[PDB]
């Protein structure tokens, strides 16, 4: 049957990310899907504004939050599974696990830095920008 | 089908109530707690009025609450919970009962 | 945010 | 080990003292910078209702 | 009284002390259990 | 009208019925407790 | 304590540290703020602690303690209805996942009886618990939990799998009749309708259409994504994870946390003032996630292993210090401003009010807009 | 035996809280009903726990 923990877990986490990404706001408040810069370059984020947003903003934030949460989950639960699949030879395991976990930490840092940059676009004087 | 499970359960029940005497005291109490509630409801129907609604509720809820507390006791007494013994499960019952009796004597005004 | 008209 | 349990208990007591300090210190910016005054709109009414309790009685409140 | 800047320093000092002590608790608890 | 200025329960007949129920339950609960600690199983 | 009931004491310490300085809670609880939330969100956690202690252990005393603190919340704040609908929901889910026990019967029935009879003593609440839709979920789960318990008595004697769908069909039948009953009663006019703000949480456009005073107050508006960061930095990405990690290992406590998280995330998105109710769960969820990470990377008990553990733990310790700094800056900049005195000082409000207090007749009446009534 | 004394103490707490609640239904104040309860409860909390510990 379909009553599996993984399915319900992924669906609930996705719903939570959608709500924390102001998905509802895009609907009760009708907001222009995106915009256009001086060059016509689609501006994803409406800048220097704190209580207004475009609707591509929700999707970008969903990507960021989902990736960060996934990397945390992978770190806690999926290191060995990844080692089993990507490097099935098993000649060395401790060193491989260490490498994979360090890369996971590095990517968490990169994405959090991206999140902070994207926040500074909304409020242009945020003191702690994590670059 | 049903008419057979009936005798089966009646047998089991009377067996248990005879084996352990205390599991009959609670049962008798619960039965009468039903009657009192029914009597009050019949009164409310016989007169088609519920003027003291505070009073009516304070008199109906003390019965419902006592019933549920007794059943919690009977469940904790037939098969003890992991960290609560038969004694502690009687003292807790007493404390909850006393609190219910106070809030019910405060509701009726 | 407070109980006031916007 | 008994020693490890004693260490953990002392450490938790110190951690909680730090937590209380952090909370109060973060909350006192407005009281340190201007004065001790009730802020916002609703608290004003709440304040009045407490001065009426504290000055008359519980029954008259 | 205590100035605003000193209040800021006290708030941040308490926060850092708290976080370090919690990290030390977690490290000892995980290693020893 | 304040909380204490309404007619008391012992002055309304419907209240007489409900008070009777409350008293019967308190008295039966006391008897129950005495018997539950006395009677051996 | 509440986190110490879901994982360990370490996760509890992390959760307490997070909640102490978290900007989201700080916003409605700065020295000077004297609204109901100040004490209300404390009683909520206490009530939830006792509920979980009562549900997992199965004790009457802890359910009575939960009932008494629920009474305290009913007497303190007007958002007690959240508890009235979250504790039943948890129980309901536990019935559907097949995890009914006797600890559940005992805990829920004792909490419901004492809590409901005690929450009808506040004059404001009156008889709402028995005749209002918002308080009817509890009453459903009160009746339902009594069929299911009879079920168990009559599970053992049938002693075969005939009872499996013999139970399911009965459940569906009752579930249908009740909702219809509510609907019929509501139409007849005996049971009150859903209040005028709770419906607004589902019919988002409803407020402006009918109630024109609810849609003028800034508090009841949706929130843009930046706010879920300005208030719970770092924790906001780490919360959705903790929810998944608690979902991989379902326990009754975890079912509680999951339901709490989902419902409050929706409500917080739909309305700004309901963000505060979401801040505690976020902390708890973050506390679990970080604690799990630490458990796999702090126990120093091998060059590559040591290097990996240090790089991971160090990154997260960096994020913790960044959290402290961000929270303090946010608290100083935005949430610590007084309202009676605009910083320049501009003392016009107090000056005018004092003039009115000193040079006007004691019985005189002032006619201004509602916003400035309490202050006057 | 000696346990009878604790038994009487237990029964006296059990009936005595009810006497308090009746003295409350009939007009006495909440503060008097809150101090009487404390006085009765403390020796009752000792003697009832003792009866229950001995007998069981
Ligand atoms: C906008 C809004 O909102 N508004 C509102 C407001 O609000 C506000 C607030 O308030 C504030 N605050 C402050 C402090 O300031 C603020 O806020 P905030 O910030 O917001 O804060 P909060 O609130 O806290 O927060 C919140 C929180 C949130 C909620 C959270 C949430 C969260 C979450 C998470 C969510 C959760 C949930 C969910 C769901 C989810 C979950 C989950 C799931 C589900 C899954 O701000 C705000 C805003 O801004 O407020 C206010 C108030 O305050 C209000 O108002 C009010 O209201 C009410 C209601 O209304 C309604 O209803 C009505 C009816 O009732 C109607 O009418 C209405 O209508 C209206 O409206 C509409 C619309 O608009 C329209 O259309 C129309 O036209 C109209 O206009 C409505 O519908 C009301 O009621 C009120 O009024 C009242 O009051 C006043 C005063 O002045 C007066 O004047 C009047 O008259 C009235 O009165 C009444 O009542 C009262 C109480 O209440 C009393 O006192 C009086 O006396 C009266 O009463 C009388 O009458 C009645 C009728 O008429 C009756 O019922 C009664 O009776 C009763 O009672 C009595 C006394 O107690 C008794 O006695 C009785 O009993 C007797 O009798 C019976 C019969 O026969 C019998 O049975 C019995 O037995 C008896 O008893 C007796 O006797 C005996 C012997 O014989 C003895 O023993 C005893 O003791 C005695 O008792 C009973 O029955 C009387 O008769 C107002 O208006 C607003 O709205
Ligand atoms: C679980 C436990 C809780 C953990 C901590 C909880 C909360 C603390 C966190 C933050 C508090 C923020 C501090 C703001 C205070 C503003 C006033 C100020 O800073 O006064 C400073 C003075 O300072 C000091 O010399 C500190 C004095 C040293 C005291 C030693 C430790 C305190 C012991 C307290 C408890 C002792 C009882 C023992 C048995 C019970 C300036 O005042 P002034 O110039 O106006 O003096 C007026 C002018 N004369 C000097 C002439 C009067
Ligand atoms: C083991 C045995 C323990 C017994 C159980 C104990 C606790 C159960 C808890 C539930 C209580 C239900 C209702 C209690 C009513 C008390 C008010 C009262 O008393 O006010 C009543 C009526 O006002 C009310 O309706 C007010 C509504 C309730 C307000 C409660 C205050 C809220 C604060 C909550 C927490 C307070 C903590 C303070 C510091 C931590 C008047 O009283 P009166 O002076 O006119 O009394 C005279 C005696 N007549 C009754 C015969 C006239
Ligand atoms: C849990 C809910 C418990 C329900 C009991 C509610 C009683 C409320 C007591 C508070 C009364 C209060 O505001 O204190 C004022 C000052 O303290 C006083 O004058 C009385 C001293 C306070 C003793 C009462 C302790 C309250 C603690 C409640 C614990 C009960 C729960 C037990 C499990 C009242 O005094 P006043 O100015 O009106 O003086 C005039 C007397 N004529
Ligand atoms: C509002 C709801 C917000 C709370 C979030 C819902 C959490 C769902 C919990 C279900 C967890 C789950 O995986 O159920 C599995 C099976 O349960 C079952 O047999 C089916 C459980 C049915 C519950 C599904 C939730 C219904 C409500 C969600 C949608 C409602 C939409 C209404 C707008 C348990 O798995 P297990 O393997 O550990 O158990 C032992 C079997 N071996
Ligand atoms: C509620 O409607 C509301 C709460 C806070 C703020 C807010 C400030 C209000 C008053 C201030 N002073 C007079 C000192 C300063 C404020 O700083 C803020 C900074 C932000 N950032 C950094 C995005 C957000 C809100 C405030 C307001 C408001 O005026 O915008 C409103
Ligand atoms: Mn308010």
């Amino acid at each position: 049957i379909i009553s599996s923990r993984i399915i319900w877990a992924t669906l609930s986490t996705f719903f939570i990310i959608c709500m924390i990404s102001a998905y509802m706001f895009n609907q009760i408040r009708n907001t222009q899907l995106a915009g256009v810069g001086p060059k016509g370059e689609v501006m994803y984020f409406l800048p220097n504004e704190f209580q207004h947003q475009f609707a591509i903003e929700t999707q970008v934030m969903v990507l960021i939050y989902g990736t960060l949460a996934a990397l945390v989950v992978v770190l806690v639960k999926g290191i060995q599974f990844l080692r089993s699949h990507l490097y099935p030879e098993t000649k060395k395991a401790y060193f491989i696990d260490a490498i994979l976990a360090s890369f996971c930490a590095l990517f968490i840092y990169v994405f959090f830095a991206a999140l902070t940059t994207v926040f500074t676009i909304k409020s242009p004087a945020y003191p702690f920008p994590l670059l | 089908d049903f008419q057979e499970t009936f005798k089966t359960s009646k047998r089991a029940y009377f067996a248990q109530i005879e084996k352990y005497p205390k599991l009959k005291l609670i049962d008798t109490f619960c039965f009468f707690l039903v009657l009192l509630g029914v009597i009050q409801c019949t009164f409310i129907i016989l007169i088609r009025d519920n003027f003291p609604f505070n009073a009516f509720l304070a008199g109906f809820i003390i019965c419902v609450g006592q019933f549920v507390l007794l059943m919690s006791l009977r469940l904790q007494l037939c098969n003890s919970f992991p960290g609560i013994s038969k004694n502690r499960a009687f003292a807790e019952f007493i404390v909850a009962s006393l609190i219910l009796h106070f809030v019910c004597l405060h509701f009726i005004n | 945010y407070a109980a006031a008209t916007s | 080990s008994c020693v490890l349990s004693v260490f953990q208990t002392i450490l938790k007591l110190v951690i909680f003292v730090a937590i209380f300090g952090a909370a109060i210190s973060s909350r006192l910016f407005a009281v340190i910078k201007f004065e001790s005054i009730i802020h916002e709109f609703d608290p004003w009414f709440n304040y009045r209702a407490t001065k009426y309790l504290v000055n008359n009685s519980f029954y008259k409140f | 009284m205590i100035s605003d800047e000193q209040l800021n320093s006290l708030a941040i000092t308490f926060g850092i002390v708290m976080m370090t002590l919690i990290v030390i608790y977690h490290a000892v608890d995980s290693t020893m259990s | 009208l304040a909380n204490d200025e309404y007619p008391r329960s012992w002055e309304i007949s419907n209240s007489w019925v409900y008070i009777s129920a409350i008293c019967g339950v308190i008295v039966a609960w006391i008897f129950f407790v005495v018997s539950f600690v006395t009677t051996s199983s | 304590e509440f986190t110490k009931e879901i994982k360990d004491a370490s996760a509890g310490l992390l959760a307490a540290g997070f909640i102490a300085i978290v900007p989201g809670y700080i916003s409605r609880s700065v020295a000077g703020s004297y609204d109901n939330e100040a004490i209300a969100i404390t009683l909520l956690m206490v009530t939830f602690m006792f509920w979980i202690k009562a549900q997992k252990t199965g004790s009457i005393m802890h359910a009575t303690c939960a009932a008494l603190f629920y009474f305290y919340m009913v007497s303190a704040w007007g958002g007690y209805v959240f508890i009235t609908n979250l504790i039943p929901l948890h129980v309901f889910l536990l019935i559907l996942m097949g995890r009914y026990s006797s600890k559940l019967y005992s805990a829920y029935t004792t909490w419901y009886a004492i809590g409901t009879v005690a929450s009808m003593q506040i004059p404001f609440v009156g008889f709402l618990p028995i005749r209002s839709n918002d308080h009817m979920a509890a009453l459903g789960v009160f009746g339902l939990i009594q069929i299911v318990a009879f079920g168990d008595f009559v599970k053992g004697q049938i002693s075969t799998a005939k009872f499996k769908v013999i139970m399911m069909v009965s459940l569906f039948l009752i579930l249908v009749l009740g909702v219809v009953g509510l609907s019929a009663l509501t139409y007849m006019g005996l049971i009150a309708p859903w209040t005028g703000r709770f419906y607004s949480l589902w019919d988002t456009n409803y407020a402006k259409i009918h109630i024109p005073i609810i849609a003028s107050v800034s508090e009841h508006q949706p929130v843009s994504w930046p706010a879920f960061f300005f208030d719970t930095h770092f924790l906001i990405w780490l919360f959705p994870a903790g929810v998944f990690l608690l979902f991989l290992d379902l326990k009754d406590e975890h079912v509680f946390v999951i339901a709490y998280s989902v419902l409050c995330s929706y409500f917080a998105g739909v309305m700004v003032r309901l963000m505060l109710t979401l801040t505690p769960v976020i902390c708890v969820s973050a506390a679990v996630a970080l604690s799990k990470i630490f458990d796999i990377y702090l126990d120093f008990k091998k060059p590559a292993a040591l290097l990996a553990k240090l790089i991971v733990s160090g990154s997260f310790i960096f994020y913790l210090y960044l959290f402290v700094f961000h929270s303090t800056w946010v608290t100083r900049t935005a949430y610590s401003s007084p309202s009676v005195v605009l910083p320049s000082l501009i003392d016009d409000f107090r000056e005018a009010y004092y003039w009115l207090r000193m040079n006007s007749d004691e019985d005189s009446k002032v006619a201004a807009w509602w916003d400035y009534g309490y202050q006057i | 035996g000696v346990t009878a004394v604790y038994f009487l103490g237990f029964i006296a707490t059990i009936v005595g809280f009810e006497v308090i609640f009746a003295r409350y239904y009939l007009g006495t104040s909440i503060f008097e009903t809150l101090f009487s309860s404390l006085y009765l409860g403390a020796p009752g909390l000792l003697t009832s726990t003792k009866f229950l510990r001995s007998f069981g």
